[PDB]
Order: structure tokens, then C-alpha cells, then sequence
């Protein structure tokens, strides 16, 4: 039988973007949809 | 001092059309000189090719040999722009031992056709840094880098089973496509690449990519109507698409290819560009095709026909028969006949000062008047071939500029086709089969 | 939108109540005989009393005898088919002009066959194996029943399935999710792919993933197909199934067009009168329509005799714009029109003539109105006068330069001097045939 | 309002030659009138071919056009018979790109010589009670009910194979072979099929077999030389039938076929029947399909032909000189010549008489005069089509009998040739080609 | 029975044993100096010591020509081959036109060939694949079980893949032979039979003999039969020799180094005595219909040392060359093939000897027919022609059916000529009504 699905969806990182996540990041270890959201990520981390 | 695969040719020294708001021919724009109701007519039905709002139309042009038929032609094409289908084959080309005259004029009537689409796609295209999987459903993660940034993707059992089956290792640039699950290997790194002693039969290096790793684009897609009927007509399109095999299409495809073509121009989702289609030489030519040209013109979609004839009146091959432009009465009037003229000695002279500076050698004022001369007395293009020739000459006698002298050499070195029948004459008996 | 063709102008035939036929009707003036013969011949292809009928069209170029043939099956509708091919197809490097006019007759008749279909179609909820309690000293274990179960937008329903089936759901590969295609009369399990909700829990995955179907569970409905008996001839001819080591390698090998023997052609006249006899196909006659037949090959012309004398042949029309000469195949034989007597016999011959400058300038209008384009007074009077000395079509070629010139100058409606204009730079077939002739020494 | 696929045609109404027992010629029967000459020697040809002791024969045909050539051939092949084969093929059709025009006339000659087998089967039909298969080699048996009796049975493997393949499932009525091992499923029941599975499935329903479960039956059958020879030669070439790839078989496979055949004649198993080869306008066929065929003929195996020929003192296709009848005189001294008398007045007006029984055409008495006389002066054919289109403009103004002012409507709106070029001669400078 | 065929009743030249020919004899009249001369001919096939010889019948068309090559050919017997080709023949769009000529005298030739071979059948009890490591099967161990005994045999990969090609299961009989390597499987045993009441497979009794058995086959085959299997590898074990047996066979040119190399294998045949060689008989009929480049190769094809005997026939006069378009030669043929080849003359029939062919005839038809029709019809044979009087023998025979006559009677004849047109007749009515044709 098929499980129950997850509610949630995964979403961004920086939390103005917040979309289904494109790749997760293992420098940053956090998921993010684009490079420019990367680079907040990058220089937060 | 490198040298492309495009070198310099007899149509090849005119760029582009020049043209005004009122369509008024220039004296000289863009290397051409002279034909003002020829370019002006020319201008009439080229925006009448960007316009497009009708189909089945045929231009045949008329004028005596050298006034430039394929000069107005091919300004005519490079005036209209690039990413515009244009298709120019020869009377001859069209004859085929495995493809039949109607398959060959139809496939050049359908590949001038084009369709433009727009379709948008996500891909992830990058260097693997690393590889890594786990079986106990396995998991594994695979590192990317791109010179904006590196980053990790985890993937799934089957995801793992292709790149397995694939013998994928890390330090490969590949490209990954999300929507469609396919993976495309572009090739290896150089510094990942360098440690091997030896490279593979099949291998190529490419460098690492630049920008966003995965990218989510709107991209628009010109394709052409030919591609199509293949596809459709075999499994494997593109490989009797380079290759040129198919033959003896059937018709019912094409209908049906027609009928889907016209159910996206309802849907909207592509617009159909049209095209333009050249015969050059069309004087000697099959009955059969003449007869297929009414329903080529009579269909519902063509694109638009530009045809040369270069002999005023001709017998066509397989009857006896005397027609103007060896072309039948019945198609005689669907054609849109454009006359042209002979040049004047006046524009001789300037229509060489710019074959001048196509070669870039500088000629005196008293070198026009005998080149002129020669251009006039006979063919043009046996003086356009008498400046480049002399030339070498020129630069055989270490001179920084050509000499009367020169034309009169290399005119002693060349003689004209009517000198050489001259010639012939006195050697005819000589000569085998007099 | 749709780009404007020459013909597109021609809507039909436009006949009155009484078979009289309309002045101006569906774009079409004069030609009353014509277009009430034409009438007729509608009222045959309707009727489908008669077969192998060879209608003939004879006239100067440019009177229209395409413009009717086209409005044949413009006025008769989308139910019968319409086969236009030139004389110029018939002759093939592959295939032997015989084969070519016999499956044009195939082309021309086609049939529909009504059919209903019944689909399950959703998102599998569950799959259980049914268990029914009887235990045997022989076989320990019994299994009735496999259960599946299927969830659409509209409702969700379950199923029970002999347990044969689960050997081909364990055969292939099954998930939870999967949208899989079963159809109850064929019986036959097919895996569509994984459903869109599950796409979100993974960034990479090999599986595409296919939306769940909208709809009922159960999907009943019926279409009607419409196959022509050459699409039975060809798939009759070569299998489509690819099963077999020699159809896979055809399949691999160029498609070429093979003749076809006659065998098959009774064949299929067979089963066509059986399924016509149960009344579940139906059968409608096609249109043959055939330009420039004065290219025909001699061969073909008395090939016509015994293709046209057959009960089967679909009625065949016939356009000639050519007088008498010579019979291509033969250097010194002659005969009127260009086709032989024996065929000539056969066909029944219509005559067309060329229009007065009055029609002519009335064909002139109907195109302008066609094509959206104005023309003053004066202007169409001048141009009638061009297209009276030269040709009618001529003076239709010579619209769209005065429009688009007009539209760069400015001016919304065409004048005398944009015709006039358009008039000295292009020449007329018949002024350019006369100047080569000063200059024919030169050429 | 059914409509087969066969309709009205100018040949099709004929049932027969129209002949008593003593052959004589009647003058109005079986769709045919006229002619005693021809219809005698019609009857001589077909009371030859039914004896069938005698071989290679050929019979030619000669007249005017419109004298009934064809309408004969048609009459004694419909009053041949079903059981006879007949093959009718015209001069262009042997002419094909593919295959040489000899070996398409021997598959002429093959293709018209039939062959009759018939075939004992001993099987088995009753509706299904149970099925079982065991799978470890699989066994199982299958439970059959019949009114008359209810049998059980044993499957082996290469069964079990069968109806596995077959998807044949317990309540299904089969057919199944012992000595072939065929399988095929008629139907199901309606009560043992009234309950099942959730699934429901709709497709067919048969009522329940009667008598005895295993039967005799004899199935005949009758096949082709030139099939059995494509079959052999091709090697599993079932298909190459259908689809006509196969060409130039080799000589002596076609003469092992020859030899085998034979044998099978003298066993008794398989029977030999004669053919008919028709061929309309063979003047046009070339001269080396002639000499080519006056030596084929001479085999045993070569079946009696009938050759028709249009017109008379014309020269050979690729010769320069003239022959009569366009055939050479070794062919023409080597067959019979049958002419056939031009029709008279008396005889046109029952021509026209039998549209009206064959056509359910009401004619009125005063029609057949005008009518009559349009067939004296022009074509009866072009009066047959008066008639169609009389009746439908008759139908057009929804009267019973025919007037004479519809004849006139048709005979206003149509032309005849001769008319045609008469106006073909005035318009003819303005006609293409002239 | 077997159906009536024109030369049927041809026996042969009907020649004594000094040569002469007799007035009748084996169904043929006149010609005594064709016959005669023939007889040479026979002595030449016969004795084989001469190759490259080409005799060409010269006489009007209906004379016999045709029914003196049969004649001929029925005289040198069943053993010697004799091949029968047309001029139309020898266009293809397969194969150039030379090579149809090339592949005749192959065909022509004839070869008897003694094969002596080892034959292992029986039921099969027992079938196992070794296992040997590279999973590859090395050997194959299977056993034979028959009436007269049980013997264990070993079989190699090849074979196995023939076997399981042919589906071979335990409890089957099979055929194997050796040096061809094909595997054939004759069915199942019927002492299986019982145990199923229903099945698809047939039962075949289980054989009798020895397992292996060495037997001699004396088979005929032609040295382009011979040529086609050298030519294209349509038989043999291999799994490419499966795809091409599935593949359409189209004719295909074979090369001078082939030939040579079965010249070379036939000719160590010969010098081992196994194999025995005859020579063929190739007849050319319609010759002038040939190409004047047939004939061109024909110049080096009869200078051939082993090129069989052909026999031309020619029907015509003084004709145009084909293909020439402009120089006629004697009888179609070129003065270059036609100084080479050796004339016979043929004449006409005589009005005497024409009603003897027309009671043979009538004869060989099973039809009575009286001697004043028998003169009527010799009559008017010698005004027309021999072979309407032939033509005109059936038909009234039918009618004598009809009216229950138990012969033909001159209202017969009669009818029968008045509904049937002579061509001499027709084409003079054609020359009236020709305005409308
Ligand atoms: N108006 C022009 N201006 C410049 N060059 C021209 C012009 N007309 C013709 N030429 C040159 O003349 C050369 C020969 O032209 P050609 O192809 O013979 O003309 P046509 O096809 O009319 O005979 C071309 O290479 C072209 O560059
Ligand atoms: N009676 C008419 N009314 C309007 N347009 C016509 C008429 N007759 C002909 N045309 C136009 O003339 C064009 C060419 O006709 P064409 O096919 O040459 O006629 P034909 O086959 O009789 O020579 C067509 O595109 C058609 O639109
Ligand atoms: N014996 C006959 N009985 C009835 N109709 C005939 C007869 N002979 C000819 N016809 C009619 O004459 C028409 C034309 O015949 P046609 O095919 O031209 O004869 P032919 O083949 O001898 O030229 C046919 O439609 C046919 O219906
Ligand atoms: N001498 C003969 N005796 C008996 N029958 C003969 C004789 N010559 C010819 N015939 C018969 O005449 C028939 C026609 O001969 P044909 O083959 O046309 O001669 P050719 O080949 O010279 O044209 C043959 O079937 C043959 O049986
Ligand atoms: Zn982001």
C-alpha cells in the first residue's frame, strides 16, 4: 500500500524565496533553488 | 592570415540590399550598381516575402545573359535577413536515380516551409566532483561544481542505476535533465583527465561550465517541415535525414502532416515562417515538372517561387516544341516576369572600382578605360578575371600599383572564347570530331 | 492565420434549388454549363448508382475547370473523400505507374467503423492478494482473488482480478502510485509511468512522471475511426507488429512502395462485403480528381480502359488544358485533346470557354474582396483593359504590388498610377516573348 | 440501401453468354444480345475449357470498337462458373520496374492454371466446464460439456502452450485440433458466462455445441502454382504474397514445382483443373513478349488463352515495319482470329431495353426512338450514359417515365468527341500545342 | 491424364540405324535432310569429344524448327540435359544481360555426384550440456536409444545449436549427420502418445537398424545449381546463414575467380572418379530477338573450350541488327556469330505430306475424323496454312459432341471454318473497314 505523503514541500533556504528545492548545498548543508539565493546562503553560513 | 572555410567568390564581394523608405534603388549600395526597376521590383516582392500573407506565387526574371540574375537574386536573399528558409537548387539537382522528380520537387517545395516554437525546459549541466552511493533501496549523492558554485544532489535507487549502467565516475561533465530522467555525458575534465597516462579510443575534454548549474529557461526552436516527413515516415528520422536515403514518400503522410502543422497554427503554440525557393536555369527542364508546377502553385500552402531563365527561346527536352524561355504557354502566365538591361560602359567602369577593393589593389585612372574596354568588347567577367590576374603579375614585377601593361599581358596570356573558336577553326581538321 | 490560397476564393459550386445554376454564387460567375454539369455529377457521387464514370474537362487555360473540380468537394463536404493528383505523380522511379493509379482508386474510397472502448485508468491506492480460506491436503495455499485498487479526481474505485493477472503485475514492475492502462476487453496490464505526487520527494529521479487521469475509473465510450481501403492495402501489406526478427529489420530497412497483388485487393473486397453485410462499417465512394492528363503515358491511357471497366474503380475526373497533339509514348500519332479516341470514347467531355472582359473584371473584384484590398473605378476599368489584352490572370497577379505600393506611399486604396507604375516595371508573358525576339541573336 | 462493394458497371450486368445445351447462340439471354457468330464461338471455347483435355491453345478476338469484345470475355466469365478459376490482366499491368515482363507472363500462365486439394480434419468443439495447468513441465486437463455428452481430456505441454498463448479461460467454447493443433475460440457461454469476475469483460457470446464433441469435417481448398512457387522459392514466404516483393524466381525451382505437382497427380491427392487468361489489347505489348510467348505456349502446363485486339495493320511497339492486327504472323497464323460483326439498328433499341430492367428505369415507348437514334449516330456507350443521366435528371424532375426534353437537358449538357473537336478547332490557336 | 501438348506426339528425328531418314517415323514427316543431318548431331552430343559447337536451324516459321530441337531432345534421352531458353529471356533488371548467358551453359552442363554418408538416428533418451568455465558449454553428452541397442554419443556446440534451433526435447527422434553438420528432427515417438488423450504434435513409429549407417547417394546436380550455393551461403548452420535464408534471394553476378575455383574442385572430383560429368544441351530459340552485344559475347562464349553444345533456331529472312539502327544482317544474326555457327536448311511441307500431319494429328487428339474430312481439311490447309487445319481439329470435334456424331462430317468442317477467320481473310476485310479502326 502506497505510504501517507508529506505534507510539507522542502523549500529554500533564505526565507523570502521559499520554492520546492532545486539541489541541496554540503559547504552550506541547506537546500537552494538558484545561485543568487546561494550566495546569501554562502555568505550567511 | 587565417584562412575559413568561406573564401572569396563570384557573388561573395555584395553584402546585403540596400534599399530607402520609397524603395528607390541607389546608384551604388552595397557593391551593385545599375537594374532600377529590376531592384526596385525586387524590393516589392522581398517585402512581399516578409509580409507572407499569401502562398503559391511565382517570379521568373528575363534579361539577357550577364545582367545579373543571380547578383539581384542573391541581394534579394541577403536583403530579406538570416533565419529565413531559403532553398536555391539547380535544374539539374533534382534528378535522382533512388528519388523521383516529384519526390525531389515536392521535398524542395515542403523544406523551405519553417515553423517556429517555443518550448521551455529545465537542465542541470555541470563537473561531478565526486560520486557516492549507498546498498543495503540505496541512496547516494553525486557533488557538482560550476565556476559560480558547487553543490550536492541525492538521488534516487534508479537514478543510481543509470548512472551505474552508464559506468559513470567522478571528474565527468555531464548534463542532467530532470523532467525527462535521460543523462547526457559531455566528456571529461582536463586536470581530472591529465592523470591518465593514456586516453580511450572515445574521449574528449571539455572545459568546466560557467553560469547557473541547473537552469530553467524559456527557449524558442525554429524547426523545418522537411525533418518531419522522415520522422514520421520511419522510426529513425535523422539517420535518413543526414544520410539522404529515404525516397518515394508517401502522400498520405504529408496530408496528415499538413492537417497536425494546421491544428497547431489553430492552437497557436507555433507560427509558420515563410520561404523562399530558387530555380536557377529552369530553361531546360522536364514536362512532368512543368506540369506538377500548376498543383505546386495551386496548393494551399508553397512558399515563393524566384526562377531565372537565361535563353529567350529554347526547345524542351522530350518534345519538339518553340516556347519562350523553353517554358510551356500554360505556365508562361503564371509567372511574374521582371526584365532586366545590359550595363552601360559608364557603370563598367564603376562597378570595377568596386571589384577594386574586393582585392584591395589600387588601379589608375587610365587602367579603367582599357579594362572598361576589354569588359565591354566582351564578357565582364573575363576583365573582372583580367584584374585579379594581372595582379600577380603586378606583384611579379615588385610594383605597388597595377600598369596598362599588365592587362595587355595577361590579355596576350588569355584569349576570348570567340578568339579560341577563331583558332579552332584554323585547327578544326586537325581537331577530333571537327 | 490561414495564408490565402488561389483557389481559396471558390466555397462551391452554389446551385439553386431547381439545379439551376446562380450567375454569382460561392465566388463563381459564368459557366452556367459547367457548373450545371458539374451539378449533375454531384448528384452521381451522392447517388453512388454508378461506378468507374470518367468525367472529362476541356477548356483554354484559365477558365476555371480547377476552381469547379475543387468546388466539387467543397459543395460535397468533408464525409466523401477527395483524392487530387497531378499526372506527374503517376510516373515513379519505385513504383510502377499501374500500382500508382490502383492505389489512388484505393485512395479514393474509404470506410468508418464505429467502436466502443472500456478503460480502467487512475492512481493505484492498494494492491492486495485476496486470500479465500480452503485449505487442501493436495496444495496448502489458496488465493480466489487480487484486488486493485485505482483513485481518480472524480472517485476511486477497486476491482477484483483473477489472480493470472498478478502474474503480470509481478512480471513487470509495479509501484504504489503507478498509473498503469487495463482495458477490459483486451485484457492486456500496460505501465503508463509514476504519478506527478511523488515527484516532489526527489530531486533526481530516472522515472518520468505522468499526471493521474481525470476522469471516471471506468471510461466507456464510442468513437468512430475512418480508415480508407489503401490504409487497409498498406497495412494489409506489411506487419506492424514488430515482434518478429525479420519485421524488426524490415522496420530498420527504408520503406519503399511495393506492388501489390491482387489477391490481396479480393481479400479485402471480402471482409469489406462481410462487414458491410453486418452493417457495423460504413462504406462511402471517393472523388478521383486527375490534372494535366495529356501527360499520361500511352501505357496508362489504355491501362485506364480495364482499370475504368472494373465495378470497384471510384469515379474519376479529368482536366486537359491542352488541344490536339501529339500522344506522349508515340512520335507520330495525333489525337484531339491529347488523350487517345478509345479513352476519348469513354470520357464524358465538357467544354469551358474563356470569360468576356465584363466577368473579368467581376473575377477581378471577387479576388480584390478576397484578398482585402480596394481598387478605385477608374483603376479597374484600366486594368480590366490590361487583362482583356493579356490574360485574366495577368491582371490578378497585378493586385498585390499596387497594394503593398499603395500601403509604402500611403495612399489606402489603389490608383491609376500605382497601376500604371506596376504595370511598366513588370511585363506581360506575351510582351516579354516578343522582345526576346529583337535580342534572340544575342541569347 | 445497403451498398456492396461492387456496383453498376457497363460490363457487370452480363450473367452469361446466354447459351443453350446444344451451343447454339440465343438472341437474348443471360444479359447478352446480339452477335450468334461470336456468342457460338464463345459457346465453342467455353465447352472447350470445360472438357479441359487439351492445353495450350490460344483464341483471339477481333473487331470495331463497340462491338461487345469485352462484353463476351465478361459473359463467359461469369457463365464459367465459381469453381473455375479465371484470371483477367491487361498489357501495361506485366510491365512493372521490379520483375521482367517474361517472368511476370509466366506467373500469368502459372497464376491462371488452378489447383484443388481437399483436406480431411478430425475435431474437436464443445464448451469449456474447467481448465487446470500445473507449473513445477506444466500438466494440467481441460473438462469439456456438450449436450449430447461431457468429456474430460489431458493437455500436454506444447497444448497448454497453445491455450496459454490463447488466453483461453474456463466458460469459452473452442475449437481445438488434434493432428494440427490449432486452437480457436468461438465464443462464450451465455449461462456459464452470466456470472463474472468484477472485471467485465463484454465482447461475444456463442450458444452451446450439440452432438458429438469430435467430428470429421472436409475443408477445400485451391491454390496457385505461381503461390505454392513464391511460398517454396522465398523459403517461409508467406507474406511475400500479400506483399509482391518476391521477383525472378529461378527456373528450376518453378521446374521442381512442375515435377512435384505432377506427382501429385499421379497420387490423386491433389487435382488439376484448367484456367482462363484474358487479355484486352495486346497490340500494344511488345514484340519480345510475343516471341517469348508463342515458344511458352507449347508447355503442358500453359492454359488456353483469349487475346482481344482493337484495331488492325499497325506496326509493332520497337519495330518499324507494319503487321496485321499490330502482332507479328507467327502469333497471329498461330492462334485464331474470331471477328465480330458490327451491331444493327434492330439489335440497339433491346441494348437500350435491358438498362431499363438492369437500371429499374421506367422508358417511355417514344424515348427508344430518339434514344435509338442517337445510338445510330454516335456511340452505344455514350448512349448508355445518356440513359444514367437521363434518369437522374429524370429523377431531377421527379417523374416515373422518361421525356424526351430530360434527354435533350443531358444531351445540351454533355458533348461528343466529335463535337468537342469541333469546337477544339476553333479555339485550338488559343490550345496549348496545337 | 496427362494434358495434350503440341510436341507431345514428337518421339524423336525417327532416324534408322544407317542414318537415313525414313518417310514417318516417331511422328514426324519430311525433312529427311534435317533429320539426316541431325543424325551427325546426336553422334556429336553423344561421343562429347567436341565443345564450342553451335548448329542453327534456318526455315519458315510453322516447319518444324522448335519440333526438331524437342526431337532432338527426346532422342539423347532423360540423362543428357537439355536446357530450353528464349531471346526475351535473357533481359533482367537483377543481372546484367551477360551473365544470364554465362550462368546458361552452367545450367547446361550436367554432374552426377556419388556421396557417401555416416547416418546417426534414433530416439534420443537422455541430452545434457557440459559446463566448462570461459558459463560456456564445451562438449555435449547425449545418448541413443533404439530397437537394436543404447549408445552414448557426444556432440559439439555447433550441433547442440542446431538441436536447440530445432527445439529437440528428451523422448524425440532426431537425424544427424556428419560431414554437412545439418540436424533434422523427424517427431515424436508414438509410445508417448498414450499418455496424453489430446496433443499437437504428431507421432512418427520408432525406427528400425543399426544407429550408424553408412550409405552412398547418387545424386544429379547442375554446375549452376552448383554455382547459386558457391555464389550465396543461403545453406549451412550459421546464424547469418539463417538471416540470408529469411532475406529475399535476388540474382546476383557471379565472378570468374568463383568459376575457376569450381572448375578446380570438379576437376579433382574427376580425377578421383566420384563424380561423373555430362555434358548439356543448350537450344536458343527467337535468336534474332537476341542483342547484338549478346551476340558479342556470344563471339567468346562458343570460342569457349567448355562451352556445351547450342542449337540456334531462326524463323526470319533478311532483318535489322538489334540495336545496330542502321545494317541489316541475314537471319537477325551478324555475319561475325552467323559465319561461326553451322546452317541447316529447312523447307517447306509439301501438299502431300501436310494431310499425313493432319491425320497424326487428328489421331493424337482422340478424334475420328472421315477421310473426306480429311481431305477437306489437307484442301484448304494447303490454300491457308498447316496450322489452322491443326487448330481446326477440336472445334469440331466439340460439335460432332453436340450433334452426337460419333465423327466429323464436311458441315463439321464447314462450321467450324466458316466461324473461325483465316489470316489472310481478316487481313483483307481489314483493309475495307480500316478507315475506322
Ligand atoms: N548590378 C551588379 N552589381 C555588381 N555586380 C554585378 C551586378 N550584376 C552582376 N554582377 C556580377 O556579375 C557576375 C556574373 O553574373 P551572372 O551570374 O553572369 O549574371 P546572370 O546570371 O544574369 O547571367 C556576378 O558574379 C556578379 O557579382
Ligand atoms: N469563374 C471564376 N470566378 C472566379 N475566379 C476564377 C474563375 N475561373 C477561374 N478563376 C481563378 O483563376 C485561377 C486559375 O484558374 P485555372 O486553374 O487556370 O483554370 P483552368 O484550370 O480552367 O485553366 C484560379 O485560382 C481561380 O481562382
Ligand atoms: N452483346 C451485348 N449485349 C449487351 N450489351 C452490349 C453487347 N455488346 C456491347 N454492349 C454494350 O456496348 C457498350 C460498349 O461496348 P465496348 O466495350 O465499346 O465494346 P468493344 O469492347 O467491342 O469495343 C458496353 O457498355 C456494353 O454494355
Ligand atoms: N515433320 C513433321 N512431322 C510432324 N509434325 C510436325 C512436323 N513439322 C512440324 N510439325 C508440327 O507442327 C507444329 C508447328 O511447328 P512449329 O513449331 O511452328 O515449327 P517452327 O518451329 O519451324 O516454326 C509443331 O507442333 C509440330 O508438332
Ligand atoms: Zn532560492
Amino acid at each position: 500500500q502506497r505510504p501517507s505523503p508529506s505534507g510539507p514541500p522542502p523549500r529554500c533556504s533564505v526565507p523570502g524565496c521559499p520554492h520546492p528545492r532545486r539541489y541541496a548545498c554540503s559547504r552550506t548543508g541547506q537546500a537552494l533553488c538558484s545561485l543568487q539565493c546561494y550566495r546569501i546562503n554562502l555568505q550567511m553560513r | 592570415d587565417v584562412t575559413r572555410i568561406e573564401r572569396i567568390g563570384a557573388h561573395s564581394h555584395i553584402r546585403g540590399l540596400g534599399l530607402d523608405d520609397a524603395l528607390e534603388p541607389r546608384q551604388a549600395s552595397q557593391g551593385m550598381v545599375g537594374q532600377l526597376a529590376a531592384r526596385r521590383a525586387a524590393g516589392v516582392v522581398l517585402e512581399m516575402i516578409r509580409e507572407g500573407k499569401i502562398a503559391g506565387r511565382a517570379v521568373l526574371i528575363a534579361g539577357q545573359p550577364g545582367t545579373g540574375k543571380t547578383a539581384i537574386a542573391m541581394g534579394m536573399a541577403q536583403a530579406l535577413g538570416p533565419d529565413t528558409p531559403f532553398t536555391a537548387i539547380a535544374g539539374s539537382e533534382i534528378f535522382s536515380l533512388e528519388m523521383s522528380k516529384t519526390e525531389a520537387l515536392t521535398q524542395a517545395f515542403r523544406r523551405s516551409i519553417g515553423v517556429r516554437i517555443k518550448e521551455e525546459t529545465e537542465i542541470i549541466e555541470g563537473e561531478v566532483v565526486e560520486i557516492q552511493i549507498d546498498r543495503p533501496s540505496k541512496v547516494g549523492k553525486l557533488t557538482l561544481k560550476t565556476t559560480e558554485m558547487e553543490t550536492i544532489y541525492d538521488l534516487g535507487t534508479k537514478m543510481i542505476e543509470s548512472l551505474t549502467k552508464d559506468k559513470v565516475q567522478a571528474g565527468d561533465v555531464i548534463t542532467i535533465d530532470k523532467a525527462t530522467g535521460k543523462i547526457s555525458k559531455l566528456g571529461r575534465s582536463f586536470t581530472r583527465a591529465r592523470d591518465y597516462d593514456a586516453m580511450g579510443s572515445q574521449t574528449k575534454f571539455v572545459q568546466c561550465p560557467d553560469g547557473e548549474l541547473q537552469k530553467r529557461k524559456e527557449v524558442v526552436h525554429t524547426v523545418s517541415l522537411h525533418e518531419i516527413d522522415v520522422i514520421n515516415s520511419r522510426t529513425q528520422g535523422f539517420l535518413a535525414l543526414f544520410s539522404g536515403d529515404t525516397g518515394e514518400i508517401k502522400s498520405e503522410v504529408r496530408e496528415q502532416i499538413n492537417a497536425k502543422v494546421a491544428e497547431w497554427r489553430e492552437e497557436g503554440k507555433a507560427e509558420i515562417i515563410p520561404g523562399v525557393l530558387f530555380i536557377d536555369e529552369v530553361h531546360m527542364l522536364d514536362i512532368e515538372s512543368f506540369s506538377f508546377l500548376n498543383r505546386a502553385l495551386e496548393s494551399d500552402m508553397a512558399p515563393v517561387l524566384i526562377m531565372a531563365t537565361n535563353r529567350g527561346i529554347t526547345r524542351i527536352r522530350g518534345t519538339s516544341y518553340q516556347s519562350p524561355h523553353g517554358i510551356p504557354i500554360d505556365l508562361l502566365d503564371r509567372l511574374l516576369i521582371v526584365s532586366t538591361t545590359p550595363y552601360s560602359e559608364k557603370d563598367t567602369k564603376q562597378i570595377l572600382r568596386i571589384r577594386c577593393e574586393e582585392e584591395d589593389v589600387e588601379m589608375s585612372e587610365d587602367a579603367y578605360t582599357v579594362l572598361t574596354r576589354i569588359g565591354l568588347e566582351t564578357s565582364l567577367r573575363y576583365a573582372i578575371q583580367l584584374i585579379t590576374a594581372a595582379s600577380l603579375v603586378c606583384r611579379k614585377r615588385k610594383g605597388t600599383e597595377v600598369q596598362v601593361d599588365d592587362i595587355k599581358r595577361v590579355y596576350s596570356l588569355f584569349l576570348d572564347e570567340s578568339r579560341s573558336t577563331q583558332y579552332m577553326k584554323e585547327y578544326q581538321d586537325a581537331f577530333l570530331f571537327n | 492565420t490561414q495564408r490565402i490560397a488561389s483557389h481559396s476564393h471558390v466555397k462551391g459550386l452554389g446551385l439553386d434549388e431547381s439545379g439551376l445554376a446562380k450567375q454569382a454564387a460561392s465566388g463563381l460567375v459564368g459557366q452556367e454549363n459547367a457548373r450545371e454539369a458539374c451539378g449533375v455529377i454531384v448528384e452521381l457521387i451522392k447517388s453512388k448508382k454508378m461506378a468507374g464514370r470518367a468525367v472529362l474537362l476541356a477548356g483554354p487555360p484559365g477558365t476555371g475547370k480547377t476552381a469547379l473540380a475543387l468546388a466539387i468537394a467543397q459543395e460535397l463536404g468533408s464525409k466523401v473523400p477527395f483524392c487530387p493528383m497531378v499526372g506527374s505523380e503517376v510516373y515513379s522511379t519505385e513504383i510502377k505507374k499501374t500500382e500508382v493509379l490502383m492505389e489512388n482508386f484505393r485512395r479514393a474510397i474509404g470506410l468508418r467503423i464505429k467502436e466502443t472502448k472500456e478503460v480502467y485508468e487512475g492512481e493505484v491506492t492498494e494492491l492486495t492478494p485476496c486470500e479465500t480460506e480452503n485449505p487442501m491436503g493436495g496444495y496448502g495455499k489458496t488465493i480466489s482473488h487480487v484486488i486493485i485498487g485505482l483513485k481518480t479526481a472524480k472517485g476511486t474505485k477497486q476491482l477484483k482480478l483473477d489472480p493470472s493477472i498478478f502474474e503480470s503485475l509481478q512480471k513487470e514492475r509495479v509501484e504504489a502510485g503507478d498509473v498503469i492502462y487495463i482495458e477490459a476487453n483486451s485484457g492486456a496490464v500496460k505501465r503508463q509511468g509514476r504519478c506527478d505526487t511523488y515527484a516532489t520527494e526527489f530531486d533526481l529521479e530516472a522515472e518520468e512522471y505522468v499526471p493521474l487521469p481525470k476522469g471516471d475509473v471506468h471510461k466507456k465510450k464510442e468513437i468512430i475511426q475512418d480508415v480508407t481501403l489503401h490504409d487497409l492495402d498498406v497495412a494489409n501489406a506489411r506487419p506492424q507488429g514488430g515482434q518478429d526478427i525479420l519485421s524488426m529489420m524490415g522496420q530498420l530497412m527504408k520503406p519503399k512502395k511495393t506492388e501489390i497483388t491482387d489477391k490481396l485487393r479480393g481479400e479485402i473486397n471480402k471482409v469489406v462485403n462481410k462487414y458491410i453485410d453486418q452493417g457495423i462499417a460504413e462504406l462511402v465512394p471517393g472523388v478521383l480528381f486527375v490534372d494535366e492528363v495529356h501527360m499520361l503515358d500511352i501505357e496508362c491511357f489504355t491501362y485506364l480502359h480495364r482499370a475504368l471497366e472494373s465495378s470497384i474503380a471510384p469515379i474519376v475526373i479529368f482536366a486537359s488544358n491542352r488541344g490536339n497533339c501529339v500522344i506522349r509514348g508515340t512520335e507520330d500519332i495525333t489525337s484531339p485533346h491529347g488523350i487517345p479516341l478509345d479513352l476519348l470514347d469513354r470520357v464524358m467531355i465538357i467544354r469551358t470557354m474563356l470569360y468576356t472582359p465584363q466577368e473579368m473584371k467581376q473575377i477581378i473584384k471577387i479576388r480584390a474582396q478576397t484578398e482585402g484590398i480596394n481598387i478605385s473605378e477608374e483603376a479597374l476599368n484600366h486594368l480590366g483593359e490590361i487583362g482583356t489584352k493579356t490574360t485574366l490572370r495577368y491582371s490578378v497577379q497585378l493586385l498585390t504590388p499596387a497594394n503593398l505600393l499603395a500601403k509604402i506611399n500611403g495612399k489606402d486604396s489603389i490608383e491609376k498610377e500605382h497601376v500604371e507604375e506596376i504595370s511598366e516595371l513588370f511585363y506581360d508573358a506575351k510582351s516579354s516573348a516578343k522582345i526576346l525576339a529583337d535580342q534572340q541573336d544575342k541569347y
